């Protein structure tokens, strides 16, 4: 049973998880690394 | 950390059902825009393309708090 | 009989079930094999 081990992992990630706030909200700035691949530039 | 006690707290007891002062007095909403483009004007289908930034602001007494950041900045999530 | 049978047996399969996870998560790549029946070809715009 392989699989439970990886949803105890994603489930305690997820414990106390508030998706509203910023990485570093109240210390740093948050940093964003940014790339583009274009699979097409199109018309 | 003390943002997601804001917010909780915020939202607990929450009725988004009813605007602020449902039974006590209108709410003053501050609109402003800002015109990113005015696309084109075509007479055809008597029309024309626009492109805003809509802002509103009102105040909701349900939404106060005390700390000591001013205020909170959030995303759509709210 | 056969029916609730067949429910409790669903209920099992999807019962801590996560739907974030892969076959095989954690292990060797899981295969998928693929088919196409392809129903019409509409309309090639130059």
């Amino acid at each position: 049973d392989n699989t439970t081990v990886f949803t105890r992992i994603l489930d305690r990630l997820l414990d106390g998880y508030d998706n509203r706030l910023r990485p570093g909200l109240g210390e740093r700035v948050t940093e964003v690394k940014t790339d583009i691949f274009v699979t097409s530039f199109g018309p | 950390g003390d943002v997601t006690v804001i917010l909780n707290n915020l939202l607990e007891g929450y009725d988004n059902k009813l605007r602020p002062d449902i039974g006590v007095k209108p709410t003053l909403i501050h609109t402003d825009m800002y015109v990113n483009s005015i696309g084109p004007v075509n007479a055809i289908n008597m029309e024309y393309t626009i492109d805003i930034f809509f802002a509103q602001t009102w105040y909701d007494r349900r939404l106060k708090f005390n700390s000591t950041i001013k205020v909170l900045r959030l995303n759509s999530n709210m | 009989s056969n029916m609730s049978l067949v429910k409790e047996t669903v209920d099992r399969l999807l019962k801590g079930y996560d739907i974030r996870l892969r076959p095989d998560f954690g292990g060797p790549p899981v295969a998928v094999g693929m088919n196409i029946d392809i129903a019409s070809i509409d309309m090639v715009s130059e």
